[PDB]
């Protein structure tokens, strides 16, 4: 400021303003202090140095298998791992889905996902390509029941089956069937090592199907 | 009244567990090795550092098996626990020196009986 | 080999609710989803209903022995 | 002398620490509570090796703090009178010799030192020698001594040495 | 928080009775 209003923002009037000193004029009654601040001077693991509502706006673009790690919103020294499950379904593993781990893993986070999300993600994707697969608007309990009774009429003898994933409780597949003219629902969990059906854990994905196609004949 | 020379200690300390210089040294070394790992941990204090460098300058032997063997060959005798630490740590050359330093040994055992033990300890030293 | 009654006495219920409320008010983690309430006593009551209070009562007998019951173990009167 | 004994101690834990890591937090507080301190009963404590068990936390009436009477297996260093140890000389002064018994520092006077060990103020490094200058004693030397007196300066042990008995010097 | 644990839920199994005959499709090979 030369022929304009005196510099008030650059230099604190009445108070002390920090600026770089580029002149030694103590004896000459001079202070070359700079008012300007500048004078003083598939499987793509991303990162995030974010809230929950806004984070969802950047999840529907990436394809299945792209895992993203973000901080938590419950306490301190916590992380949340989010891996793509289906169209709109996302499991938010809130690591203290109580996944117990040690503290040394904090330094290197390149193995937590490769040890508990990658195999789980592959197992989850294996069901996506299933022959009898459907979504029915996120797999709602009110819409998945009418389909069974509407599909039994076309083939009373043959009793087909379907698989879907819920939206309110991610990570719980619904495997329904019609033993008679009465619907029934059975959930199933996908563990990091495999699945959890009737309490048993299978090593491979096909094992669950092979064991399921030989146990639903009982009267229950 | 508390004088280790005459083998008297408080009741609480009487039931203590003696430790050797090498024993404490390796214990502290292992504790340091454990603490250095597991990042995001409060680092050691000057007390730990000074104790480490104090015990490291008197490690007569590094082998835990050496420690075990010496304590095993010593415990077979009738000496009190207090006699297990000082005698095993100082490692005197001669029975006369050992007896002079520790007045308890005066008249407690024979000269050759102690000298053989001292020689064995010296040999056990690395 | 516990011989104390399997019901929670009103005294024990009152004290447990109070202590859990104090702990919550001191910024302690809750053991139930909050529906949008703030009163620590209300949160404590909800936890008691849901049987998730991390407290165990130690009933002393006249002789001197004692028995440790878990809130989630014995039946709640109210 | 270093010893390995079982001690007990109780710590209050603020309710903010309740959670999946309760035991871990209790252990951490114990570590950073009973390390390096000193007491006139058991003496100076070096560090804690392991913990026996965690008692039943007794929640106090009308207060959120809960106390845990934990018993820990730690080591302790409580030198007694008459014990003979091998320390390292830290400094040499005409007033006296300063050593370092691990977590404790002693001090010996010229009166305790025999007359044979004179002073060497003329030489830059303060040292003591004999007439024939055969034996030499200086700093950073593993010199032995005898603990003839003890003292605790408010959790700060400071014993006193002596150099009258024979066979006290270089090994 | 608004994101409670999802994998910690216990999957409850439903009970019932269906005295039906054995006339369903066979199994398959695990390959």
């Amino acid at each position: 400021d030369k022929v304009v209003k005196r510099p008030e923002e650059r230099v604190k009037v009445g108070m002390t303003v920090h600026c770089r000193i580029m002149k030694i004029d103590i004896e000459k009654f001079s202070a070359d202090l700079t008012c300007r601040t500048s004078d003083l001077m598939i499987a793509h693991p991303s990162f995030h140095n974010i809230n929950f509502k806004q984070a969802e706006k950047m999840m529907e673009t990436m394809d299945q298998g792209d895992v993203i790690i973000r901080p938590s919103s419950k306490g301190e020294n916590h992380l949340t791992v989010t891996w793509k499950v289906s169209d709109g379904i996302y499991q938010h593993v809130d690591v203290r889905a109580t996944l117990w781990i040690n503290s040394e893993e904090f330094e290197d986070l390149d193995e937590i996902v490769a040890r508990y999300v990658q195999p789980m993600a592959s197992f989850a994707r294996d069901l996506l390509n299933h022959k009898y697969y459907q979504d029915c608007s996120g797999g709602d309990r009110k819409k998945l029941e009418e389909l069974l009774i509407k599909t039994k009429k076309e083939k009373p003898t043959f009793i087909p089956y379907f698989i879907c994933a819920c939206k309110e409780l991610p990570g719980k597949f619904l495997l329904g069937y019609q033993p008679r003219g009465k619907p029934r629902i059975e959930y199933v969990t996908v563990t990091p090592e495999g699945f959890r059906y009737r309490g048993q854990i299978f090593p491979t994905v096909n094992g669950l199907f092979r064991w399921f196609k030989d146990h639903y004949q009982d009267p229950v | 009244e508390e004088d280790a020379s005459q083998l008297i200690f408080p009741k609480e300390f009487e039931t203590a567990e003696t430790l050797l210089n090498s024993e404490v040294h390796m214990l502290l070394e292992h504790r340091k090795q454990q603490n250095e790992s597991a990042e995001d941990e409060q680092e050691l204090s000057e007390v730990f550092m000074k104790t480490l460098n104090y015990t490291a300058r008197f490690s007569r032997f590094k082998n835990r098996e050496t420690i075990a063997s010496v304590r095993s060959l010593l415990l077979q005798k009738k000496l009190h626990k207090f006699e297990l630490a000082c005698l095993a740590n100082l490692c005197p050359e001669t029975a006369e020196e050992s007896k002079a330093l520790i007045p308890s040994l005066e008249g407690r055992f024979e000269d050759e009986e102690l000298q053989q033990i001292l020689d064995d300890i010296q040999t056990k030293r690395s | 080999k516990r011989i104390t009654t399997p019901y929670m006495t009103k005294y024990e219920r009152a004290r447990v609710l109070g202590t859990r409320a104090l702990q919550i008010a001191m910024c302690a983690p809750v053991m139930v989803e909050l529906e949008g309430e703030t009163d620590p006593l209300l949160i404590a009551m909800k936890e008691l209903k849901a049987r998730k209070i991390p407290i165990i009562i130690r009933r002393y007998l006249p002789d001197g022995s004692y028995e440790d019951w878990g809130v989630d173990e014995l039946i709640i009167s109210d | 002398m270093f010893y390995h004994i079982s001690l007990e101690h109780e710590i209050l834990l603020h309710p903010r620490y309740f959670g999946p890591n309760l035991l871990n937090t209790v252990k951490q507080k114990l570590f950073t509570e009973v390390e390096g301190t000193c007491t006139g009963k058991y003496g100076f404590v070096i560090a804690v090796t392991t913990i026996d068990n965690i008692g039943a936390g007794v929640i106090q009436p009308g207060r959120g703090f809960v106390l845990y009477p934990v018993k820990y297996k730690a080591i302790v260093f409580r030198p007694f009178k008459g014990e003979v140890v091998d320390a390292v000389v830290t400094q040499v002064n005409k007033v006296g010799l300063f050593t370092e018994i691990g977590p404790m520092s002693c001090f010996i006077s010229r009166h305790s030192i025999p007359s044979e060990m004179e002073f060497d103020p003329n030489s830059n490094p303060p040292c003591y020698k004999t007439m024939d200058e055969d034996i030499v004693i200086q700093q950073d030397d593993e010199i032995r001594l005898k603990i003839v007196g003890t003292r605790v300066d408010k959790n700060d042990i400071f014993a006193i040495g002596s150099l009258m008995d024979d066979y006290l010097g270089l090994v | 928080g608004a994101t409670p644990a999802y994998g910690a839920w216990s999957p409850s199994v439903g009970s019932g009775m269906t005295p039906g005959a054995a006339g369903f499709s066979p199994s398959a090979a695990s390959d």
